[PDB]
């Protein structure tokens, strides 16, 4: 609740700034959508990657190297697939 | 050394808390004074309400929830 | 569509179904069901008509909510006695939610509202693959977790699915809706005997899959949507007519023919218990769902509807469709009558 | 500001689920799911919660509701509250008020269970020698023991990529 | 050749291939695994004393047990 | 020249110099010359809990060395 | 059907995510380790029906380790009794920190 | 005393942002051939005081809103992010020592993406909606890159505590074992602060302005902790705070200095350039910074 | 069903080593050297029976051994042991590489004198 | 029984009824599916934390990433339906009658 105290103080002081600033003076494209879903899927693969610096101290190191390279390799295959197959073109 | 102090402290809370219970529940029918609900004759690890029970708020909040939001 | 992409999507359907078959962890079963959904979505919308788009939308919504209710049942299972072993469950409530999840996964009477709508606006290949693997994938799971199910669940869904696939079914000449209501009735049959001897359920699964493969292969041999197109297939070729005769009669289940063998063994190892009125009710409804088969046969090969010329034009071209494997599946599906003690080939 | 803060944040959580299950316009729905995800993060961090509750925050409140609000912005209009929406919100608040009132002034509330009704400082650790924040080393597996699991997960995401491009006009 | 065509891709393939190969020719991977194994998390649990075994040393000063000496010496 | 811009950057750097130094002063003041004990593990927190338990003042900074042995 | 290539190939690739008491990456237990070990040893060479009707006592012990339902029921009864007797006023309580 | 700590953090942010406005105007003036603002007092500190209080005085935008509550709810979120994002940043002793802070950094950057999107929807008619939609796209396309690069630079140090970072920076700067990764990270900070050379072509303009410049100073402080700096002998924090302030000031001047002289990019060039050049290169640096600590016998003491 | 068998308050009175944490952390290694030989009795009791309320005599034994060790380090050199642990105390979490020269000083004291 | 589990199960029923009854937009249905996902996440995570179920603590994050990519597929399907039509109502879908 200590960071909740900090959040409360920042939120209350921000609301004081806004309300004292206010009481005082008185179609679509598919190309818009492909980038967001590409963000979403590569962000989920980032979520799979990011516990890697947690893991690097174990008694199974070669296997960790192999599957970490497999995860980035799969991410690179997905990238190169949508790269070659006109996924991001104009 | 920390382990020995911890064991003596949790058995201290067990002894004092069952003394408190034996003082406090002599009205209800039934009620053996110190039954484990379990069946096997083994020391189970207590549940932080057997240790920190009826301590009225302050110590149980500073004991259970201490590290959880201490910085 | 690329052919490499279609081989990849078939690889992922097979991967998801084999993960459902082979795993012992609950998360892996849920992953297999979800990956089966994700792969089977672009087999539908193989063309770009809006019919397949709305069908895939309805299918995705029902399939995803079934998947998440399955995950709810598993997290209830670990709210109670918690381990990730595919075994007896530890809650009647969790087993209730789980069997209703799988009943949404594969064609059941309260849950069958997406099946004719998903089959009507799609081509034949997508309907074939969805019926085969989306009626194969939950049966392994039910075969696993049978010993902790309240029986009234399975039996109520089975009875009501057989009678709904019966009664709904007398009204449609859309052949995909006919085959979908047949799928509902047979899935009621194949779920009914789950708690007595599941060897019958898996043998009925084999027989039904081979029968539906024969039927859809006969429809892919000459693209039809209605029965009048089947009368034109009578005009253009005679051997397709006797195939429609034999395969519709083996969907009907008559004792000279191999479609009767799954009914009869169900009645046997059902009536070795104290269940007699339930077999005679189920087999009366099995007499009921033969009538649309029979009027279909009357429309195809026995009476003859008037034909249109340019069939005169189509006479000059011999047939040039490829069949995946039609005749092997046909005589495996229909002349299998004296091989009843290939029952015990299964367990 | 007291002991039952996990229970109170759970009250705000179920209020948020009601607040977008009343079916508003979907950008209000995205707002409700963002508020609900923030207080769910609060609940799981109260159980501590050191990594996973800050981990969900980047995905749902970092990557999913962004695209949900994006698709609300680009696809549907909803250009102008209603009786049915706010009436269901009233009945949801009434059901939560009734359930928590019967939790408060009675022993237990049973849907078909026995929910032992008091705030949860129980159960918890009895101050063990953790030393590595067991979530951390748990998720610091999956690369020694996790052969099959991360392989099928990444493979499913790759197939998700090719599925999305095919439906959105592969190639 | 393709070094003029798409150069950052070729550099990425080159550093990718050396990252694949280079742990094979490596005189330090056994050092990495010894460092990673020789760090204890749990308590080093004792055992019931002896069947008169010439192992499991009694004083922690006794070097009869397996210890670390390449740590201090880089 | 840029002699006329160094007052602006100087005052803004002093505005960036202040909060960490004043924070560290409050850290050293709120424990009597000690540093505030960081806490990342259950081991350090239990050691801190027994330290604040044995102190008698229920305060972990007094640090009670060698004068309660016998 | 359920197949057994998991056992056939000799790669036990999925049996470690499965229960507790399989070896964690740092050798730590769960909260109910020994209850699991005795329950699994109770119901190992068993056809899962005399597991239902014979290992019931140790299974209930394991379940009440895992959720601690009735132990919390006993503690809650103690709390409600303590509240009503301090509402009464007999022995202004020396169960907190002192006599 | 803890609320005194919070107020001693969030009182000098207004001073820092307003004096950053005068510093960016003066530094652009001297990259150009301009003196001033120096008619408003000596060198113009009362000039940011004066225009800040002027924009407070000046009559607000009349609504013209849709869901007044939502319209106020977006900039309140932006400014409370800008306040709540200096909590775990260590100059020598941070406000809250955490188990992990960098994922909190990236999460609050995504909440800034929420601020942009909510102001864009609640703003106005369709053209500003399309403009803010492209802005949300070009903001969200870089949180892949910055999180990837930050992960690969902490992988040399293994832990998330960031006081382990201020320990592990003692011998060499971290710019030397990763220069290209840090360079791409700095370009990603130019992307997240949404300035030139990247295009963006409201209310309250002062609050959106405040969120912008506090985001810039946030990224500069996190840069100065993350990639360079020096040691910290205890019982003397003024030394590290001086060296930290001087390096962060030089880097922020370099930041505005890079802004000063480059034209804005084409949008499809921006997406094209990001994906097809930063994303394979980030993957290359990640796989090499994975396979290299297992090579060189140096995996960090992640306690 | 069955009731527990708690020990009495007569066994729950050992002279507790009410010392602080940083001095106990800095005084760990030589406490592992001279003492901590008869407390693996306690460790083996704790790992052959998972039941404290039983191994408490050996807990009293390690308590008196640690108190005897701190008595022995209290009577002799060093008194700048106090300087060493207060050099290591205020350094956040106590890294042992912090005050290294005085660690060498305390080692030279205890080596040349004890 | 760790009382909070009752509230999170009631929250699951809240999100499930919000998934089932839904008036106009499919986006609200998909977002309540996401809320149901979050409910399962939180409930299972509190269970695994209080169990010290430390070996297989993968369930929260892996359940999360899978059902997140499910939500991604749902977003693409909703974009396709909104692309071939004007809006994305539950209505204007009454074609292909059962």
């Amino acid at each position: 609740m200590n960071l909740m105290i900090t959040l409360l103080t920042n939120f209350t002081l921000a609301t004081l700034l806004v309300t004292i600033a206010f009481w005082l003076p008185q179609p679509f494209s598919m190309k818009f959508f492909l980038v967001a879903i590409t963000f979403l899927l590569f962000d989920l693969e980032i979520a799979l990657l990011l516990p890697l610096p947690w893991a690097s101290q174990t008694t199974n190191l070669n296997t960790m190297l192999t599957m970490a390279l497999l995860l980035i390799f799969l991410l690179a295959v997905s990238l190169a697939y949508e790269w070659t197959q006109k996924g991001l073109e104009w | 050394l920390l382990q020995a102090e911890k064991d003596r402290r949790v058995l201290q809370m067990l002894r004092e808390n069952l003394e408190e219970e034996a003082t406090i529940m002599k009205d209800v029918p039934g009620w053996k004074v110190g039954e484990s609900v379990f069946h096997t004759t083994r020391w189970v690890t207590p549940m932080m309400g057997e240790l920190y029970g009826l301590r009225t708020g302050e110590e149980i909040l500073s004991s259970t929830y201490g590290f959880i939001w201490y910085t | 569509m690329n052919p490499i992409i279609l081989i990849i999507i078939l690889m992922t359907v097979m991967l998801g179904t084999i993960i459902v078959m082979i795993s012992t962890h609950w998360l892996l079963i849920w992953i297999g069901f979800e990956m089966n959904m994700l792969a089977i979505i672009p087999i539908m919308m193989k063309k770009h008509n809006p019919r397949a788009t709305e069908a895939s939308t309805k299918y995705f919504l029902t399939q995803s909510t079934a998947s998440m209710l399955l995950m709810m049942a598993i997290i209830i299972n670990l709210m109670f006695s918690g381990q990730w072993t595919v075994m007896k469950l530890f809650n009647p409530m969790a087993s209730m939610l789980m069997t209703m999840a799988l009943a949404m996964k594969l064609g059941m009477a309260p849950f069958h509202f997406w099946v004719p709508e998903v089959t009507q606006g799609i081509p034949l290949s997508s309907g074939l693959i969805l019926l085969t693997w989306q009626k194969l994938a939950p049966m392994s799971v039910l075969y696993q977790i049978l010993p902790s199910i309240n029986l009234d669940l399975i039996l109520t869904l089975s009875i009501l699915s057989i009678t709904i696939g019966g009664w709904g079914g007398l009204n449609q000449t859309q052949l995909r809706k006919i085959m979908a209501y047949s799928s509902i009735a047979h899935m009621g049959w194949m779920t009914a005997v789950l708690l007595y001897n599941p060897t019958m359920t898996l043998l009925n699964l084999i027989i039904y899959i081979i029968m539906t493969s024969t039927m859809f292969t006969l429809f892919m041999a000459n693209s039809t949507t209605t029965t009048l197109s089947l009368s034109h297939t009578w005009n253009k070729a005679p051997i397709m007519t006797i195939l429609v005769l034999i395969t519709l009669l083996s969907m009907g289940g008559l004792p000279p023919l191999s479609g009767f063998m799954p009914k009869w063994m169900i009645i046997q190892e059902m009536t070795k218990n104290d269940s007699i009125i339930l077999p005679t009710l189920m087999a009366i409804t099995a007499l009921l769902n033969l009538y649309f088969y029979m009027r279909l046969t009357y429309s195809t090969a026995l009476t003859m509807f008037p034909s249109t010329n340019n069939m005169k034009m189509k006479w000059q071209f011999p047939t040039t469709k490829r069949m995946t494997l039609l005749p092997t599946m046909t005589v495996l599906s229909t002349m299998l009558l004296p091989l009843t003690p290939i029952l015990s080939i299964l367990e | 500001m007291m002991t039952y803060i996990v229970f109170i944040l759970s009250i705000i959580f179920v209020m948020g689920f009601v607040g977008f299950s009343s079916k508003p316009s979907p950008i209000y729905g995205g707002l409700g799911l963002i508020v609900s995800g923030g207080v769910g993060c609060g609940i799981v961090l109260n159980f501590g919660g050191s990594f996973l509750g800050l981990m969900v925050f980047l995905i749902y409140l970092g990557g999913m509701m962004v695209v949900f609000g994006y698709t609300t912005a680009m696809a549907t209009e909803q250009y102008p509250s209603n009786k049915v929406v706010l009436g269901t919100f009233i009945t949801g608040l009434l059901m939560e008020f009734l359930m928590v009132y019967y939790v408060l002034k009675d022993k237990e509330v049973e849907i078909v269970f026995k929910f032992n009704g008091m705030g949860d400082w129980v159960i918890y650790d009895t101050g063990d020698s953790g030393f590595f924040s067991e979530e951390a080393m748990g998720i610091a597996a999956l690369y020694s023991y996790g052969t099959w699991l991360v392989i099928v997960t990444g493979w499913s995401l790759l197939i998700g990529v090719v599925v999305i491009m095919e439906i959105t006009r592969g190639n | 050749n393709v070094w003029a065509k798409e150069p950052v891709l070729v550099a990425s393939f080159a550093i990718a291939g050396l990252a694949v190969i280079l742990p094979t020719l490596s005189p330090y991977t056994k050092y990495s695994l010894m460092i990673n194994r020789a760090t204890p998390y749990n308590y080093p649990v004792p055992l019931r004393d002896d069947g008169n075994m010439p192992d499991v040393p009694s004083h922690p000063q006794d070097p009869q047990g397996p210890s670390l000496e390449w740590l201090k010496r880089l | 020249m840029w002699f006329e811009v160094l007052p602006g950057i100087a005052v803004m750097g002093v505005c960036l110099f202040i909060p960490g130094m004043a924070t560290a002063r409050i850290h050293r003041f709120s424990n009597g010359g000690r540093e505030k004990r960081v806490a990342h593990y259950s081991y350090q927190w239990y050691l801190m809990e027994r330290d604040r338990r044995v102190s008698g003042v229920n305060r972990y900074y007094v640090s009670k060395g060698l004068e309660n042995i016998d | 059907p359920f197949f057994d290539v998991q056992k056939k190939l000799g790669v036990d690739l999925d049996h470690w995510m499965t229960i507790q008491s399989a070896e964690q990456p740092h050798r730590i237990p769960a909260r109910c380790h020994a209850f699991e070990k005795e329950w699994i040893e109770c119901a190992h060479g068993i056809g899962s029906i005399r597991a239902e009707k014979e290992c019931k006592i140790e299974f209930e012990d394991f379940r009440e380790c895992l959720l601690r339902q009735k132990t919390m029921k006993r503690l809650n009864a103690i709390k409600r009794q303590r509240d009503k007797l301090i509402k009464e006023g007999k022995y202004t309580p020396p169960p907190h920190h002192s006599g | 005393m803890f609320m005194i700590n919070v107020l001693t953090l969030i009182i000098p942010i207004l001073l820092a942002v307003a004096f950053l406005t005068l510093v960016e105007r003066k530094v652009l003036g001297y990259m150009q051939f301009r003196k001033g603002p120096n008619v408003v007092g000596p060198y113009g500190l009362l000039q940011p005081i004066a225009d800040a209080i002027k924009l407070f005085i000046k009559e607000p935008l009349r609504p013209a809103t849709s869901s007044i509550s939502m319209f106020i709810l977006a900039p309140i979120l932006a400014l409370t992010l800008a306040l709540t994002m200096w909590i775990p940043l260590p100059m020598p002793y941070p406000l809250i020592n955490m188990n992990l802070g960098v994922l909190f950094m990236l999460a609050m950057s995504s909440l800034a993406v929420y601020s942009i999107l909510w102001s864009g929807w609640a703003s106005n008619s369709k053209y500003a909606l399309i403009g803010a939609l492209r802005a949300v796209a070009q903001t969200i396309s870089y949180e892949v890159t910055l999180a990837i690069i930050l992960l690969s630079v902490l992988l040399m140090n293994g832990s998330f505590t960031l006081s382990t970072l201020i320990i592990t920076q003692e011998q060499v700067w971290l710019i030397f074992p990763a220069w290209p990764l840090a360079m791409m990270w700095f370009i990603s900070t130019l992307a997240e602060t949404n300035r030139a050379p990247f295009d963006l072509t409201a209310g309250p303009f002062a609050l959106f302005f405040m969120a912008e410049y506090a985001n810039i100073i946030m990224m500069n402080i996190f840069t100065t902790t993350l990639f360079l700096g020096a040691f910290h002998n205890p019982y003397m924090p003024e030394l590290y705070t001086i060296n930290f302030t001087i390096k962060s000031l030089l880097l922020s001047i370099t930041f505005l200095w890079i802004r000063a002289s480059y034209p804005r990019f084409r949008y499809d060039q921006l997406m094209h350039l990001l994906w097809k050049n930063f994303l394979p290169l980030t993957l290359a640096l990640c796989m090499w910074h994975v396979s290299l600590p297992i090579l060189l016998s140096s995996i960090p003491p992640q306690t | 069903p069955g009731i527990v068998e708690l020990p009495s308050l007569e066994d729950l009175k050992v002279q507790e080593v009410k010392v602080s944490s940083s001095v106990l952390k800095a005084a760990a290694h030589h406490y592992g050297a001279q003492c901590d030989k008869p407390n693996k009795e306690f460790m083996l009791c704790r790992w052959e029976e998972k039941d404290p309320r039983r191994c408490l005599e050996e807990g009293k034994l390690v308590n008196q051994c640690a108190l005897e060790f701190f008595r022995q380090i209290k009577r002799h050199c060093a008194e700048p042991f106090t300087e060493y642990w207060t050099c290591i105390d205020y350094s956040g979490l106590q890294l042992f590489r912090r005050c290294r020269k005085e660690q060498a000083q305390f080692d030279k004291c205890v080596l040349d004198k004890l | 029984m760790s009382l909070v589990y009752m509230n999170i199960m009631m929250a699951f029923t809240v999100s499930l009824t919000g998934l089932l009854m839904y008036r106009s937009h499919l986006m609200s249905s998909l977002l309540c599916l996401e809320g149901m996902m979050l409910s399962l996440f939180i409930l299972a995570t509190l269970m695994i934390l209080n169990s010290h179920f430390t070996l297989a603590s993968m369930m929260p994050i892996i359940l999360l990433v899978f059902a997140a990519c499910e939500a991604a597929l749902g977003l693409s399907l909703l974009v396709m339906v909104s692309n071939t039509y004007g809006t994305d109502y539950v209505q204007n879908l009454n074609l292909l009658q059962c």
